[PDB]
RNA sequence: GAGCUAGCCCUGGCCAGGGUGAAGCUGGGGUGAGACCCAGUGGAGGCCCGAACCGGUGGGGGAUGCAAACCCCUCGGAUGA
RNA sequence: GAAUGCCGGCAUGAGUAACGAUAAAGAGGGUGAGAAUCCCUCUCGCCGUAAGCCCAAGGGUUCCUACGCAAUGGUCGUCAGCGUAGGGUUAGGCGGGACCUAAGGUGAAGCCGAAAGGCGUAGCCGAAGGGCAGCCGGUUAAUAUUCCGGCCCUUCCCGCAGGUGCGAUGGGGGGACGCUCUAGGCUAGGGGGACCGGAGCCAUGGACGAGCCCGGCCAGAAGCGCAGGGUGGGAGGUAGGCAAAUCCGCCUCCCAACAAGCUCUGCGUGGUGGGGAAGCCCGGGUGACAACCCCCCGAAGCCAGGGAGCCAAGAAAAGCCUCUAAGCACAACCUGCGGGAACCCGUACCGCAAACCGACACAGGUGGGCGGGUGCAAGAGCACUCAGGCGCGCGGGAGAACCCUCGCCAAGGAACUCUGCAAGUUGGCCCCGUAACUUCGGGAGAAGGGGUGCUCCCUGGGGUGAUGAGCCCCGGGGAGCCGCAGUGAACAGGCUCUGGCGACUGUUUACCAAAAACACAGCUCUCUGCGAACUCGUAAGAGGAGGUAUAGGGAGCGACGCUUGCCCGGUGCCGGAAGGUCAAGGGGAGGGGUGCAAGCCCCGAACCGAAGCCCCGGUGAACGGCGGCCGUAACUAUAACGGUCCUAAGGUAGCGAAAUUCCUUGUCGGGUAAGUUCCGACCUGCACGAAAAGCGUAACGACCGGAGCGCUGUCUCGGCGAGGGACCCGGUGAAAUUGAACUGGCCGUGAAGAUGCGGCCUACCCGUGGCAGGACGAAAAGACCCCGUGGAGCUUUACUGCAGCC
RNA sequence: CGAUGUCGGCUCGUCGCAUCCUGGGGCUGAAGAAGGUCCCAAGGGUUGGGCUGUUCGCCCAUUAAAGCGGCACGCGAGCUG
RNA sequence: UGGGAGAGGGUGGUGGAAUUCCCGGAGUAGCGGUGAAAUGCGCAGAUACCGGGAGGAACGCCGAUGGCGAAGGCAGCCACCUGGUCCACCCGUGACGCUGAGGCGCGAAAGCGUGGGGAGCAAACCGGAUUAGAUACCCGGGUAGUCCACGCCCUAAACG
RNA sequence: CCGAGGGUAGGGCCCGUGACUGGGGCGAAGUCGUAACAAGGUAGCUGUACCGGAAGGUGCGGCUGGAU
RNA sequence: GCGGGGUGGAGCAGCCUGGUAGCUCGUCGGGCUCAUAACCCGAAGGUCGUCGGUUCAAAUCCGGCCCCCGCAACCA
């Protein structure tokens, strides 16, 4: 049937993207936490 | 005279449509339209705050003229009579001898061709605006301001009116459509005449779709829900109200009064509504 | 977290073919004028039949499945909420 | 040594199920160590509104070639979407930027919020919408509207020519719009041709023929031609479009008014540039100097911003034209020509799928465009078929049971069963015909019946053309023909009588319920006078609504017909300046602590003091409620009438063993051979009842009853046949589960149902295909029940707060 | 209770005998024919249908007769639901 | 042709008395009702009296035994549209007439549908009394309706 | 070809007949009340509406076929 | 199982709080009446379901048997 993951590059960048994070106070922490864990990629790889 | 259909489908039996007769212009005045943000019933927070609203028909906002004291003295001719989807009544296009073009709500009796004015010196004739302190007693008027120069806020729907019952200082006694006898400032502009399109209430929507055409989504009763959603929810089988009937939010809906008691307005209300 | 789902908003797109024949209109019958009757036209509708498409009635299959809801036969809606 | 322990390793089930559509295969010839599985040929099969082709999203090198074959490939593998390497994406015109706006987002100003932040007009961002300038062919192993060829066009800068009051983020016009129906003319696209070209062919009895087979066009600036869209001209006045205005708007006189003209588009022509089949020879070469013509059909596409009708009344801004202001008028703008300048990103390949979403090369899901031919009433249905693509990445056998899917059946025909579940019947079109009832629309495809192919003969109108031929489109009458059968195959209703429930089309528990539930037009109550009520929010601010009582909210019922009775004591709600209680506060009679006192300090009665509760009245389409005993009529029986106690008042109309009736298969009638169901009546209604509405009601229903006709493999009662599995061979190879096992019947015994204990009986060792009685078989720490001073959802006149409101 | 699936039907049965039938007897208020009643006997047999989910029951038409029980109220890794 | 009467009809107007209510004065111990009463209202300020206001329906005297219309029926006053009568002159036409199954039209009240309106009155209804009872007659309330428009209904002791 | 008539299907009229249900008629001396005839103790009758155990009652309008 | 209950002929107060049994209808006697109803004046009639206990004394308080109304009888 129609499954849950229906990919969309504009959506993926505009929701979990770096910019969508650096505006909300919560989003910044998420980056901060991912910079503390040494996460190689602070946000998903959106091809744009 | 409303217009009926023959029962050639199950829903045509009772459906009635306006006879549209007094309409003369079959397209609006491009000069005088602006877009209309269809809210669907949601506020800036995006939360719904009025229920069962949306997915209607698209529509442009015919700008309307609720001051008329804008231009005191300048007459104007009745150009056309037009179909507004934004209100119950009909709109009339006026061509001012000023060259200016404006829309007003069409009173009953207005015919395409006549000239109308606005001001202290106006004839007591349908279509004309005057401050209330200058309209005769017991003359039925409409499009009544509420405060001096604040805009026409009263009697703007199909077949409404308002007689002028008395005079008392800088205030006139107004039988509002509801029946509420109220003080209104004499310096409030009003338009002599009853609003036209009186045959509105006799329109029979006829079928559920036509409701939706108006931006009217289905209403669902509390009695049809669960206790989570509504006081009337629950029960095994159908079930009576089982308490004084309530809104989904708790407050009681039968007979419970809600005008704010200490409203400064009260000091000008004379006889709360009838019937 | 609304890239699934549900509602709304904005902007686009889709709906083979066939049947029925509303008001109206024209002419004619009719009358004091009418109401109104007939034929012709016209082509209304959460109208009819039925693909696309949207569904999911009944059955059979399937049941460590082809599939963590699918398959076959049948069945509903299809200018409309 | 156990924790259904944790991690890992290895077993069992087992050479077992399965190897992912029943669209399908066969042989030959190659390559290579190896071939059912790779490449070529030939035959055979399937897709063809697709299983063909072109876009978008997404995927992100999968594209091409060369060399590979460990692993991935459900078998094999020389092959590949796999490994290695090198190659491959070319734009001023196609898409998106340096253009515009939409919902929304953001946000100088301004507002708000403990901080974080929340709003917000202008503005800015934000497209699959507007706007804007490239069409045909060849080339590459792979890119092409991108390269080349041909013919065109766009904008910026600079000069030159002519003209013009030039000039804008400012005014105005325009851009600019719905749904259905639809004209005229074209094109796309098709069908045919006795015509034009074409390498050829004469079989197997006939045919050298107006025979067969193949093809007969593509683009194009200027000019014209055809068909359409758009568009009135002059003057004077002028307070309006927030300055200005010659523009627009408004009023007036003038002519012109189907038109015509100016202007724009589409189609045709058109310099010119291209293509070009079968068939044969080893993607190419010829054919070929290819021809390139005519008639017909014909768009849903194009002229377009066309027309008409309708009601639900159908985006914005920009480019663009116009008007002016500051300015400047050496300028500036316009029209024409010439040169010069024209950037960043995308471009490979998959793309209804083996490359996207589904853990997989997964029978699932995924928007847009083209989708040919013949026949079938039409069509995108159906069968077949071109082009193009396939034969679904295990096969070879066998011809058991059994299972799936399918075919047929004597006599019977629902006797099957909870139920005709299922499966039969019926089927398209044409004409004949067609009941109760009805809201007059309908019921209705009612029901039922006749017709259907082909040959020949005569004749009716229509489109095109020309009024004729030819092509084409609907028809009519008569005379014959063959078969069991002419919608000869495929696609395509079984019907009737009668109940309940819901008016109806609709909606719903994604993944066990589509219904009688939800909704619904419609009826009633009620709130709300606008800074509305109400809703979200701490607020600001929004919705409501740029609405205004013919409106907006809340609630109940639920088309429509006829109706909706009595109770206001309790509960809510509504009205009530008196009365009573009342909190802080007012007040301070009178007391107290203290100090030499002046003082400082505390307690503190009456009396004044909100709403709220009490008190009074109203209110049922507000929450809600609608009795008991006893007696009485020229027979029995039953009580119209009475007696009496109780209530706030005692069930009215209508309906009733019902979606409600317990006793109950109540009794009576209908139907049936037989009827706990069904229909129709009765009424001692356990326990209907009047807007959580009552009694009906045409039409409607994949809803639930009951009867009947037709026809049936449902059944008596089963038989045979087909294919895909099951079975044997080759290849590959899981799974739950599993204390260990050397795992029999009985009758007994045991924690009460023994392969395992006792006694008896029986029994050589091991498999294979089969059946499911047992192993209290598997699966899941019972979902019922209790237990826990375990949880959570839900209610309320449970308790205690809080928001909100007074 | 770290699961023994509950009624009824279908299919296949099998055992008990407290015998529905058929076979053999005594007694009879056994004339005959036909019964009532007890005794022996489990070998075989024990129908089709209407109603209801039904077991059961009633009912129609037959019959030699239309027996009654147990086997986890036999039987869902056999079906039905 | 000229002349007269008349509530004949249709629409648009509009005047005053009175009933009801609302607001204000003033004022108090009752009002109201009947056969006599009670229910009801009133010290939460009634009734009775004065001013202002809201609205509806019906038109005192004239008015009579009257006039008018085919019937049903029609009454304050003003205006517009309009029907049938009657008088006079003997002007015009020249039997053109009488009737009337059918048909069509009008048709008090009540009643019905869709809306408005609603003062007074009042089926149903509630209460107080009477009564053996009183589902009545009388009194206190009171809903449709009575009224305007539109569409049905078509009955009568529609009678002289 | 037609055709007695046989059969299939659907219609119209009429007669019988039916659980039960509606009133009607009659029935020597049944129960309730007392509506009408006297102003029948509220004058009656009427069309119509609603209501009540029943006769009746009330409302709106109409008739005198009503008395002093 | 839990709750209420039985009293002149009919139907009901009195029970809780012991001593007194009461209201209406009817039955009877007499009145008005031509007569019946109504209506008026009088009078009768109750050992309080039953047996036992408490008490000085029981319709009244308790217990047992009888009989009548009402509610409950659920989960699988
Ligand atoms: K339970
Ligand atoms: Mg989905
Ligand atoms: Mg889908
Ligand atoms: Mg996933
Ligand atoms: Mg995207
Ligand atoms: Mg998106
Ligand atoms: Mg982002
Ligand atoms: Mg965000
Ligand atoms: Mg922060
Ligand atoms: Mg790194
Ligand atoms: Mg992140
Ligand atoms: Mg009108
Ligand atoms: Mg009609
Ligand atoms: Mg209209
Ligand atoms: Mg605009
Ligand atoms: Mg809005
Ligand atoms: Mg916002
Ligand atoms: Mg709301
Ligand atoms: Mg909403
Ligand atoms: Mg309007
Ligand atoms: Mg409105
Ligand atoms: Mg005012
Ligand atoms: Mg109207
Ligand atoms: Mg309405
Ligand atoms: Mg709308
Ligand atoms: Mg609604
Ligand atoms: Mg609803
Ligand atoms: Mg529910
Ligand atoms: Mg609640
Ligand atoms: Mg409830
Ligand atoms: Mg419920
Ligand atoms: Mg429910
Ligand atoms: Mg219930
Ligand atoms: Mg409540
Ligand atoms: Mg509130
Ligand atoms: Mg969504
Ligand atoms: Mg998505
Ligand atoms: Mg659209
Ligand atoms: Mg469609
Ligand atoms: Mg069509
Ligand atoms: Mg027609
Ligand atoms: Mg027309
Ligand atoms: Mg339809
Ligand atoms: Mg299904
Ligand atoms: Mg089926
Ligand atoms: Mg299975
Ligand atoms: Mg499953
Ligand atoms: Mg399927
Ligand atoms: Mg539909
Ligand atoms: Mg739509
Ligand atoms: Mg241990
Ligand atoms: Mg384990
Ligand atoms: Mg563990
Ligand atoms: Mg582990
Ligand atoms: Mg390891
Ligand atoms: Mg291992
Ligand atoms: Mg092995
Ligand atoms: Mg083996
Ligand atoms: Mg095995
Ligand atoms: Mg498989
Ligand atoms: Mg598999
Ligand atoms: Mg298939
Ligand atoms: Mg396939
Ligand atoms: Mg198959
Ligand atoms: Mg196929
Ligand atoms: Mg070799
Ligand atoms: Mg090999
Ligand atoms: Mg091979
Ligand atoms: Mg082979
Ligand atoms: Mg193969
Ligand atoms: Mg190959
Ligand atoms: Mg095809
Ligand atoms: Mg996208
Ligand atoms: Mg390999
Ligand atoms: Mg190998
Ligand atoms: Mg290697
Ligand atoms: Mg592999
Ligand atoms: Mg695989
Ligand atoms: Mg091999
Ligand atoms: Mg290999
Ligand atoms: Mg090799
Ligand atoms: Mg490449
Ligand atoms: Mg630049
Ligand atoms: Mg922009
Ligand atoms: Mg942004
Ligand atoms: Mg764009
Ligand atoms: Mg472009
Ligand atoms: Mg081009
Ligand atoms: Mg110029
Ligand atoms: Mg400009
Ligand atoms: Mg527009
Ligand atoms: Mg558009
Ligand atoms: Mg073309
Ligand atoms: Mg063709
Ligand atoms: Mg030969
Ligand atoms: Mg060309
Ligand atoms: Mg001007
Ligand atoms: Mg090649
Ligand atoms: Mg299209
Ligand atoms: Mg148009
Ligand atoms: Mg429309
Ligand atoms: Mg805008
Ligand atoms: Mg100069
Ligand atoms: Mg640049
Ligand atoms: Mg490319
Ligand atoms: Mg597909
Ligand atoms: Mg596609
Ligand atoms: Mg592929
Ligand atoms: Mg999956
Ligand atoms: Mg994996
Ligand atoms: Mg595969
Ligand atoms: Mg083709
Ligand atoms: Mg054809
Ligand atoms: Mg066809
Ligand atoms: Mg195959
Ligand atoms: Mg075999
Ligand atoms: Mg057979
Ligand atoms: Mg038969
Ligand atoms: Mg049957
Ligand atoms: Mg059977
Ligand atoms: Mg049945
Ligand atoms: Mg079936
Ligand atoms: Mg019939
Ligand atoms: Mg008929
Ligand atoms: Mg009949
Ligand atoms: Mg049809
Ligand atoms: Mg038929
Ligand atoms: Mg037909
Ligand atoms: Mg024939
Ligand atoms: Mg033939
Ligand atoms: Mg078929
Ligand atoms: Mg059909
Ligand atoms: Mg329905
Ligand atoms: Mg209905
Ligand atoms: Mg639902
Ligand atoms: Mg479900
Ligand atoms: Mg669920
Ligand atoms: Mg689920
Ligand atoms: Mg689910
Ligand atoms: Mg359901
Ligand atoms: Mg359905
Ligand atoms: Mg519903
Ligand atoms: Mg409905
Ligand atoms: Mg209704
Ligand atoms: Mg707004
Ligand atoms: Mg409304
Ligand atoms: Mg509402
Ligand atoms: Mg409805
Ligand atoms: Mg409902
Ligand atoms: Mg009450
Ligand atoms: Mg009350
Ligand atoms: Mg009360
Ligand atoms: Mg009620
Ligand atoms: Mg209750
Ligand atoms: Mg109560
Ligand atoms: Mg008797
Ligand atoms: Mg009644
Ligand atoms: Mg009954
Ligand atoms: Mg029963
Ligand atoms: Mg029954
Ligand atoms: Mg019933
Ligand atoms: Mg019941
Ligand atoms: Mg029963
Ligand atoms: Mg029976
Ligand atoms: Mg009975
Ligand atoms: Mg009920
Ligand atoms: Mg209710
Ligand atoms: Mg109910
Ligand atoms: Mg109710
Ligand atoms: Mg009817
Ligand atoms: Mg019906
Ligand atoms: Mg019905
Ligand atoms: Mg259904
Ligand atoms: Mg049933
Ligand atoms: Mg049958
Ligand atoms: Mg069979
Ligand atoms: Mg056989
Ligand atoms: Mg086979
Ligand atoms: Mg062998
Ligand atoms: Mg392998
Ligand atoms: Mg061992
Ligand atoms: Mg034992
Ligand atoms: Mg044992
Ligand atoms: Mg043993
Ligand atoms: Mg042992
Ligand atoms: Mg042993
Ligand atoms: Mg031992
Ligand atoms: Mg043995
Ligand atoms: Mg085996
Ligand atoms: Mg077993
Ligand atoms: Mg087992
Ligand atoms: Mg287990
Ligand atoms: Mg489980
Ligand atoms: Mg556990
Ligand atoms: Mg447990
Ligand atoms: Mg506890
Ligand atoms: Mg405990
Ligand atoms: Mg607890
Ligand atoms: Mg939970
Ligand atoms: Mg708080
Ligand atoms: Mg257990
Ligand atoms: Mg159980
Ligand atoms: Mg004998
Ligand atoms: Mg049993
Ligand atoms: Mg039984
Ligand atoms: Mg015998
Ligand atoms: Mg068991
Ligand atoms: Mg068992
Ligand atoms: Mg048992
Ligand atoms: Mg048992
Ligand atoms: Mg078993
Ligand atoms: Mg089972
Ligand atoms: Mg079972
Ligand atoms: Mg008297
Ligand atoms: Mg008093
Ligand atoms: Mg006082
Ligand atoms: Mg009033
Ligand atoms: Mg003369
Ligand atoms: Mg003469
Ligand atoms: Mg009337
Ligand atoms: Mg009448
Ligand atoms: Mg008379
Ligand atoms: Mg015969
Ligand atoms: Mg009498
Ligand atoms: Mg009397
Ligand atoms: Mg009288
Ligand atoms: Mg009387
Ligand atoms: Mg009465
Ligand atoms: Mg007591
Ligand atoms: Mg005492
Ligand atoms: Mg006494
Ligand atoms: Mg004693
Ligand atoms: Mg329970």
């Amino acid at each position: 049937m129609k499954r849950t993951w229906q990919p969309n590059r504009r959506k993926r960048a505009k929701t979990h993207g770096f910019r969508a994070r650096m505006r909300t106070p919560g989003g910044r922490k998420v980056l901060k936490r991912r910079r503390q864990k040494g996460r190689w990629r602070l946000t998903p790889a959106v091809r744009k | 005279a409303v217009k009926k259909f023959k029962p050639y489908t199950p829903s045509r039996r009772f459906m009635t449509v306006a006879d549209f007769s007094e309409i003369t212009k079959t397209e609006p005045e491009k000069s005088l339209v602006k877009p209309l943000k269809k809210t669907g019933g949601r506020n800036n927070q995006g939360r719904i705050t009025v229920r069962f609203r949306g997915g209607g028909h698209k529509r442009l906002y015919r700008i309307i003229d609720f001051k008329r004291w804008d231009k005191v003295g300048i007459p104007a001719k009745v150009a056309a009579i037009e179909y507004d989807p934004n209100r119950s009544a009909r709109i009339a296009l006026l061509h001012y001898v000023d060259g200016e073009k404006r829309y007003i709500i069409a009173p009953d009796g207005l015919q395409v061709g006549q000239q109308v004015v606005a001001g202290p010196d106006a004839p007591i004739q349908v279509g004309n605006a005057l401050p209330l302190r200058f309209i005769p007693v017991g003359t039925v008027v409409h499009a009544v301001e509420l405060e001096p120069k604040k805009g026409a806020k009263l009697a703007r729907a199909a077949g409404t009116s308002a007689q002028i019952q008395g005079r008392e200082g800088d205030y006139v006694i107004l039988r509002l459509p509801s029946g509420e006898l109220r003080k209104v400032h004499g310096e409030c502009y009003a338009t002599v005449g009853a609003v036209g399109n009186a045959d509105h209430k006799n329109i029979v929507l006829g079928k559920a779709g036509r409701s939706r055409w108006l931006g009217r989504r289905p209403h669902v009763r509390g009695a049809a829900m669960n206790p989570v959603d509504h006081p009337h929810g629950g029960g095994e089988g159908r079930a009576p109200r089982g308490r004084p009937p309530a809104s989904p939010w708790g407050w009681q809906t039968k007979g419970l009064k809600t005008r704010k008691r200490r409203k400064p307005s009260s000091r000008f209300i004379i006889a709360r509504r009838k019937k």
